């Protein structure tokens, strides 16, 4: 049975955690297809979402999904993965994979000074 | 003089019973601290009081400052 | 309405203003040149004009405003 | 000889003020927890007849606890002026005495004697609730020994 | 130091043993005139192997390592 | 008559100040303190010193006020609370008013008017919140006050307050009406404005509510009317819902039975004052209007039902 | 069940949990109050009670303060000005001592800094004054303060010096 | 008797007001007689339109006050010959007095 | 027993995380320092501080949701004298991170209100105490200084004792301001010992 | 150098003119509402001389930071977070001015 109390407050429980997690993991995989291959956020984000989605299609139990996601609870990793989806769209807007925009002065990061 | 303290930065958040308390000491290599921010627990709590006090009234807001337990020396510094 | 009365009222508001001498007052007198006014005193006298009349004058219009005949001809056509 | 009658009526008119003195429910301090320790049932307020009334109009004396900062200074004095003219000031705390800590800081008023007339000075960053019970007793005997009807009679 | 009738009255009001565990300390305070306690020395009050360069906690720190960039 | 109104009015002011004295003493005994025993012989001198000291405390005439209404409010509050005491039955009432409990209900509805007059004429926002919550306390208390004063008095069947003395000689009135006594108690806490249902002079809500701008003697008159209302409606709950023994040859045994029952009821009034946390006017209006208004109307229905259920109707 | 329904419907509509709280408040008014009449009965303190500052003395005359200028390098109030001169004796004393009682955090640093234990913090609290000038203890007020309370300080130091 | 106790009570309260006023000293100033909002200059006037939210509960108090005013002659109404008539109709009257609050409690009028 | 014991497994795994963030954000990250106290000091560029903190909050492998601390440390040797820190703290990974950027007092830092509403008050406190403009803040109203206090006080060019000092008068019956001359001068102590303290932290000439 | 709002000096001067217009609009409300012991004319001259105090700067980022500091003074003046004590320490009603000639500065102190 699904949990009545979610273990939190405000973060409401959902009825289809496998469906929302597979659907939003395929959405955050589809967002990184417009990322460049030169960007290594694409490779490491595709690695962590591919390994976690492989755990999702490996296990059908909700508490085993919590134990192999290792993110506390399933609604917490749904919330944090939708923040990761918004981060991937925002970093598509920002493009951080290019090199450093300005070198600092050489006395800026020296301690003690 | 005191302790000659080696330079660098640390910040050690411990459990105050109001919440997070930790001090961001930077040391110049002398016996004086260069600066510290003292982490008030209730600083961000009373920053976020505007969210939790919406849709309520004045006895609820004095109940929520009594709940949240704001004393002000660590917050005003 | 009162196309000469608005000139009487602009002579009234620059008569009630203190920094501008009334013998030096003219309908074609320059503000920043021969009346001793800097770049905020023009804003002061047209803002006194603004609270005297009622209609709003923006600060984008203030820097293009030099002598008030074109703004009273703009406001006199209703 | 009505001078004995004047001094006995002055002691009777100061007996009520020395006994039933009503202070102000103040704050502003690290030191202000010791006002609550005088409120606490070890070293008691109300045994001497000391009641924390929040209004200045109900208050008879301001116990300034502690830290007097520059933003709090017109908020202090606008409250103290609106307290009615039987008014005394106890200054609890070295920040209310002389700017005890934070003396050479930028935004601390250097004692409460800079702003309000302070009748009695209580030292301590802990002033003990015994020590401000001594301060309440010594302000109590100070306004006992003041002689308003006597100086009215030799006027 | 209350009597039995008011003690049983507050035991009826509580259900707890307030007479056994009062909130006011009667004779549970230790005696304030005490023998002088000899405080122990620490682990490095030894005359042999008292070298500060082995126990030197304030010189063992390193300036922080810049790992990757510049 | 003048000797009678002196021995009624001056000992009730002295007993009201001594009620303030034993209020602070049994309140401090609840809060584990000995109380004000220093300044008197076992503390019998402290609110006399308060009433002395607030005379030569400086009064306040502010800029923002209207001074005529500002000074006509506390004198009407003192006249209100000290002339509410005269249709009390006692053994024999000084005013033998034929329908005097409606005068008690009307002047206690007048008792929640001088606080609104004070909270407006003080001309503070704090006093205006205290005045609006005094209006909210009227909205809370007044209809359940009238229905409890109607339905259990329908069992007496007369609004003469003298006829309740002969009704309950051998048995009390809380034995036929036990929910009506506790609901009368929690509504008279709202009329009395004590710390369960005090919501218009509170140090944690506002800066003491409606006594923001009031110093000195007018504050002493408001405190005087406050504690006169405390002992007054303690005597109202005493004279309605509990029945002391009446002997017609000995009213003094009835008066000391009134003394012990009124001292235990004023002790439970200041005990219920110093125990509970203090309300908020949203759930004050909510528990009275949603919960305790149809319970008063339904026990009012059962008091419609009782004299046709049995025994005929009560006498005139 | 029905019994839990009667328990909840007797908790509400009788307010018997409020009667329970009333009786729990009623139990403490028959208790002994914990107050003390303060000018006749005084409360518990300790020998480590840092109170009024005081300058001690050696057991045969001779003011103990040897002008080290280290107790204002530890004082976080910056309250101490101890500008000294030689005594024209060959000894080494102070000509100018100032603590400030209005500054003076009552922190116990100078009573632990002092290498001969000359300044101590004697266990007093009955020194609340009426004017600001009487909490500006220079040298002679401090010396006769320690002369006033020397019989009170020295037994606490004799019972306390194993801890420090 | 009620007139002379109201007269002597308002005269003793008036001389309490006069012994409150004229017995201490008389010295006031503008910072003393400034109004109180924990000691601050007026951000707004106090006499300003307050949009409080217990307004429908306040008018329900006024209608319930009127309802208890028609409920009020009941100890004289119980002394009548038509006991069943006043019984059934007073049952109907206080039933619809409860039913108005039942509709307000249903339609959220008391919030 | 005197020296604190050192656990280097946290040092190498947080150094691997520091190399990870320094590789994945090469535009903004200027360096990453790892101390001996198992914490990371990622020094970045102030034009792009919001990609750095949105990456540190929203990513599943950084996951620093809770901001903790935000001030400057003002070192007047540098051309950009303010050194703005962001101490953040993961609830789930039980780890800490420090983000250090620089600031001049003329070059602003774009604010981080849109990623954390914890810094609705911290950036206002920084605008009081040091005085940097924060871009698109909801309100950058002054908080800790006096109402009308000219001067950011926590910089090194502001003095300890301030410039104004309040005083009541009976000429005007207000708590007026005067330029401060002291009752007692704060005695500046030369607490720097003239001998060399730490040979590891030695400045080259 | 990075800008703040203004890519030149005259756009920031227009922002200074906008802030002066809003300050001149605001100040009779904070004469009438503040119960202040001044007129509006020397208050407006105080606003004008505080504008002329920092008149010498031609730097656009410095005058943009002067624009946000004047906006915070405007935000604490439109709303009444400032009071009658804080709002007119600018007039220096109590502090005597330091003399500018050499002889009085010679007589006053070592400066
Ligand atoms: C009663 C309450 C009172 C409360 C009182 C409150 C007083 C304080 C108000 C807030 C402070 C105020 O914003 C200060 C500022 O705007 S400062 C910079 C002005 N901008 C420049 O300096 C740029 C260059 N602009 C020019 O040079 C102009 O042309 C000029 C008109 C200055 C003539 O300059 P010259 O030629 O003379
Ligand atoms: S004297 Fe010390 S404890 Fe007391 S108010 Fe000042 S800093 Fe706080
Ligand atoms: S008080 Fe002690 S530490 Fe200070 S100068 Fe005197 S002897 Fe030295
Ligand atoms: S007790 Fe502390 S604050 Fe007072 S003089 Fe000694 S060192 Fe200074």
């Amino acid at each position: 049975l699904l949990k009545k109390t979610t273990g939190l407050v405000g973060l409401a429980v959902c009825d289809t955690p496998h469906e929302r997690l597979t659907i939003l993991y395929t959405k955050t995989l589809d967002i990184l297809k417009h990322f460049p291959k030169h960007a290594a956020y694409r490779k490491y984000t595709e690695q962590i979402t591919n390994e976690k989605l492989d755990m999702v299609k490996a296990e059908p139990d909700v508490k085993k999904l919590e134990a192999l996601l290792q993110g506390g609870e399933v609604e917490e990793v749904i919330l944090q993965a939708e923040k990761e989806l918004s981060l991937a769209r925002k970093m598509l807007k920002w493009k951080p994979w290019e090199p450093l925009v300005e070198e600092p002065p050489a006395n800026q990061w020296k301690w003690p000074i | 003089e005191g302790y000659q303290v080696p330079p660098g930065a640390t910040y050690t958040a411990i459990e105050a019973p109001k919440g997070e308390f930790g001090v961001y000491l930077v040391s110049d290599g002398s016996s004086r601290p260069y600066r510290c921010k003292i982490k008030a627990p209730g600083f961000a709590h009373l920053a976020g009081l505007d969210k939790m006090s919406k849709g309520h009234m004045l006895a609820d807001v004095v109940a929520i400052i009594g709940t949240q337990d704001i004393v002000f020396g660590e917050i005003d510094r | 309405l009162t196309l000469d009365g608005i000139k009487d009222r602009v002579l009234y508001v620059l008569k009630l203003y203190d920094k501008i001498d009334p013998e030096k007052l003219s309908v074609n007198s320059h503000f920043m040149k021969d009346l001793g006014l800097d770049s905020l005193d023009q804003v002061e006298i047209i803002m006194a004009m603004e609270d005297e009349f009622g209609f709003e004058i923006p600060d984008i219009d203030a820097e293009k405003l030099m002598c008030p005949q074109e703004i009273v001809d703009y406001i006199a056509d209703k | 000889r009505a001078e004995y009658v004047v001094t006995k009526l002055d002691d009777l008119i100061n007996w009520a003020r020395r006994s039933s003195l009503w202070p102000m429910t103040f704050g502003l301090a690290c030191c202000a927890v010791e006002m609550m320790h005088m409120a606490a049932p070890r070293y008691d307020m109300d045994r001497f007849g000391v009641v924390f009334r929040a209004s200045p109009r109900q208050a008879d004396v301001m116990i300034v606890a502690g830290t007097l900062t520059n933003k709090m200074a017109p908020a202090l004095r606008k409250v103290y002026d609106q307290m009615p003219e039987p008014r005394y000031v106890v200054s609890m705390g070295s920040c209310a005495n002389g700017g005890g800590y934070y003396h050479y800081s930028y935004s601390v008023v250097r004692g409460c004697d800079r702003i309000v007339p302070v009748d009695i000075y209580v030292p301590g960053c802990p002033p003990t609730a015994e020590a401000l019970l001594y301060g309440i007793l010594q302000l109590q005997r100070k306004i006992k020994r003041e002689q308003k009807l006597k100086i009215w009679y030799r006027r | 130091s209350a009597t039995r009738v008011i003690q049983k009255l507050r035991n009826w009001a509580s259900g707890q043993d307030l007479q056994a565990k009062l909130q006011l300390r009667y004779q549970e305070i230790a005696k304030r005139t005490q023998p002088p306690p000899k405080l122990p020395v620490g682990p490095s009050h030894k005359l042999s192997n008292n070298y500060y360069c082995t126990r030197d906690g304030r010189r063992e720190v390193v300036p922080p390592s810049i790992i990757m960039s510049s | 008559f003048f000797i009678n109104i002196l021995t009624l009015l001056v000992p009730i002011l002295i007993a009201m100040a001594f009620l303030t004295l034993v209020e602070r003493k049994i309140l401090g005994y609840m809060q584990l303190r000995k109380g004000p025993n220093i300044v008197g012989p076992y503390g019998i001198l402290q609110p006399f010193a308060d009433a002395m000291k607030l005379f030569m405390k400086e009064p306040m005439r502010p800029l923002t006020t209207s001074m005529s209404l500002f000074i006509i409010a506390p004198t009407l509050s003192l006249t209100l609370a000290l002339s509410l005491w005269v249709p009390l039955p006692m053994p024999h009432p000084l005013i033998n008013l034929n329908l005097g409990i409606l005068f008690i209900l009307a002047t206690s509805s007048l008792s929640v008017y001088s606080i609104l007059w004070s909270g407006w004429a003080s001309n503070s926002k704090y006093s205006l919140f205290g005045a609006l919550r005094a209006v909210a306390q009227t909205i809370s208390y007044e209809v359940t006050m009238a229905i409890i004063l109607l339905s259990v008095l329908l069992m007496n069947g007369s609004y003469s307050l003298q006829t309740l003395i002969t009704t309950q000689e051998h048995m009390w009135l809380l034995l036929p009406a036990w929910p009506m006594a506790m609901m009368w108690f929690i509504s008279t806490l709202a009329e009395t404005n004590r710390a369960p249902f005090d919501l218009t002079e509170g140090e944690s809500e506002l800066v003491s509510g409606f006594n923001v701008e009031y110093a000195a003697g007018p504050f002493a008159l408001f405190f005087m009317a406050e504690y006169t209302n405390i002992i007054l409606m303690n005597a109202l709950t005493t004279i309605i819902f509990l029945g002391p023994l009446y002997y017609i040859n000995l009213p003094e045994l009835y008066s000391t039975n009134f003394m012990m029952e009124a001292l235990l009821l004023s002790s439970t009034f200041l005990w219920i004052r110093a125990s509970y946390p203090r309300f908020r006017y949203d759930q004050l209006m909510h528990l009275l209007w949603k919960n305790f208004l149809p319970l008063t109307l339904a026990l009012c229905m059962w008091h419609i039902s009782l004299p046709i259920f049995t025994a005929g109707v009560p006498p005139y | 069940d029905m019994k839990s329904a009667t328990d909840n419907a007797a908790r509400i509509l009788m307010w018997t949990e409020l009667i329970r709280g009333l009786g729990m408040t009623l139990s403490y008014l028959f208790r002994e109050p914990a107050t003390i009449n303060y000018p006749f009965e005084k409360g518990p303190l300790s020998p480590r009670f840092r109170g009024e500052h005081a300058l001690r003395r050696y057991p045969s005359g001779e003011e103990r303060c040897i002008a080290c200028k280290l107790c204002e390098a530890i004082c976080p109030a910056q309250a101490i000005t101890i500008e000294a001169e030689p005594r024209a004796d060959g000894s080494r004393r102070t000509t100018r001592y100032d603590i400030d009682m209005t500054k003076c955090i009552y922190c116990g640093f100078c009573q632990e800094a002092c290498p001969v234990d000359a300044i101590v913090e004697g266990p007093n609290f009955e020194f609340s004054t009426e004017t600001h000038e009487e909490l500006l203890y220079n040298k002679e007020k401090l010396l006769n303060n320690g002369d006033k309370w020397e019989a009170e300080i020295a037994a606490n130091i004799q019972a306390d010096y194993l801890y420090r | 008797n009620l007139y002379t106790v109201i007269f002597i009570n308002i005269l003793l309260s008036l001389t309490l007001i006069l012994v409150a006023f004229w017995l201490p000293q008389m010295n006031l100033y503008s910072e003393k007689a400034n109004p109180y909002e924990c000691g601050f200059d007026p951000t707004s006037s106090a006499r300003l339109p307050f949009s409080m939210k217990f307004f429908l509960v306040a008018i329900t108090f006024l209608l319930f006050d009127l309802e208890i005013a028609l409920l009020l002659p009941l100890p004289w109404a119980i002394q009548t010959i038509k006991t069943s008539t006043m019984m059934i109709m007073a049952f109907i009257l206080v039933t619809i007095l409860s039913l108005g609050l039942a509709y307000e409690w249903t339609q959220k009028g008391l919030e | 027993p005197t020296v604190r014991p050192r656990s280097d497994v946290t040092h190498k795994q947080l150094s691997a995380f520091g190399e990870y963030v320094a590789e994945i954000l090469p535009k903004y990250v200027q360096q990453v320092q790892v101390s001996c106290l198992d914490e990371l000091e990622i020094c970045i560029h102030p034009d792009g501080v919001i990609p750095t903190l949105t990456f540190l909050r929203d990513h599943t492998n950084a996951q620093f949701k809770s901001l903790a601390d935000l001030t400057a440390v003002d070192v007047p040797t540098r051309q950009n004298r303010f050194e703005i820190v962001y101490n953040l703290l993961s609830l789930r990974f039980n780890s800490r991170i420090r983000v250090k950027t620089y600031a001049d007092e003329l070059t602003p830092i774009d604010s981080i209100v849109s990623v954390h509403i914890a810094a609705n008050w911290y950036e206002r406190e920084v605008w009081d105490m040091f005085g940097v403009f924060f871009f698109n803040h909801p309100d950058l109203r002054r908080i800790l200084t006096d109402y009308g206090f000219e001067g950011h006080p926590f910089r090194k060019d502001f003095p300890l004792t301030g410039y104004v000092e309040l005083r009541y008068d009976d000429e005007v019956k207000r708590v007026v301001a005067e330029p401060v001359e002291l009752a007692q001068e704060f005695r500046k102590f030369d607490l720097n010992s003239p001998w060399e303290a730490f040979p590891a932290y030695r400045q080259p000439p | 150098v990075k800008p703040i709002f203004s890519r030149d000096l005259n756009e920031a001067k227009r922002r200074v003119r906008e802030l002066y217009r809003a300050w001149y609009r605001e100040v009779p409300n904070t004469v009438h509402l503040m119960q202040l012991d001044i007129t509006v004319k020397q208050g407006r001259d105080k606003v004008r001389e505080m504008f002329m105090k920092n008149a010498h700067v031609t730097d656009p980022r410095v005058v943009d930071l002067l624009v946000i500091k004047g906006k915070m003074e405007l935000q604490e003046t439109i709303k009444v977070w400032k009071q009658r004590t804080h709002v007119m320490r600018f007039f220096h009603e109590t502090e005597t001015p330091r003399p500018k000639d050499f002889l009085s500065k010679f007589y006053m102190g070592h400066d």
